[PDB]
């Protein structure tokens, strides 16, 4: 999946590992670590979520109590829009014949959270479904790709 | 000696035209497809 991303997007933010480079991890600093939290963990860009035996009220309050630090300017109120990433039909092949099995990931550019079709696309994925050697249905499963597999 | 003469040259023309155009086209498609390889890049990244 990582490699998939790294070529699917290549030269874009999305083509980066969430764990970061080996170098970065080696040299990141008290500084930059600060900066991230600093620049990134900001109120508008956050959602306090809860579910269980709790009343919205009670909760909402506690939040009003600790989620202080009020924003002065207007920049601190502005949700930064991200520069979009270029999809690129391509491939990356990491060969190691010493690897027991092989993995293969194929994909196409998606529509994005918003777009409704994401629903359809899912309904689709539901038809091709999924499979591992332990499913019991085996040869009787409904996913054509499964059965054949 | 060669009644055809004319018609044969008239053909040569047609043949040269189709020819030139169809070779060009094919050449694109050949390159196009082959691009994938000629553009290819590889690296040797062992585990060290
Ligand atoms: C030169 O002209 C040719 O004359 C022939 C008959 O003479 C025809 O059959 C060909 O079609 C024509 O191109
Ligand atoms: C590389 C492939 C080249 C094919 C060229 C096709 C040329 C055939 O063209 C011929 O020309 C004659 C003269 O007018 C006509 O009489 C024939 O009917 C016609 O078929």
């Amino acid at each position: 999946f990582d490699y998939l991303h790294a070529t699917a997007f290549q030269g874009t933010a999305l083509a980066r590992t969430v764990e970061g480079t080996t170098e970065n991890i080696k040299h990141l600093t008290r500084a930059d670590l600060a900066s991230y939290i600093d620049t990134h963990f900001k109120a508008p860009r956050m959602v306090l979520a809860a579910a269980g035996g709790i009343s919205h009220k009670e909760l909402v309050d506690a939040a009003r109590q600790h989620f202080s630090g009020v924003s002065f300017t207007y920049k601190e109120d502005a949700v930064p829009i991200l520069p979009r990433c270029r999809f690129t039909g391509s491939e990356i092949r990491a060969r190691d014949d010493a690897l027991p099995v092989a993995h293969v990931a194929l994909a196409v550019e998606g529509p994005g959270w918003a777009d409704p079709d994401n629903v359809v696309l899912h309904v689709a994925n539901a038809i091709i479904g999924r499979y591992d050697r332990t499913f019991g249905g085996g040869k009787h499963l409904s996913s054509r790709l499964a059965a054949l597999a | 000696a060669e009644p055809e003469h004319d018609q044969r040259k008239r053909m040569g023309l047609k043949m040269l035209l189709i020819s030139a155009l169809l070779t060009s086209l094919l050449y694109y498609m050949k390159r196009h497809k082959w691009s994938v390889l000629k553009s290819r890049k590889m690296a040797y990244r062992p585990p060290k």
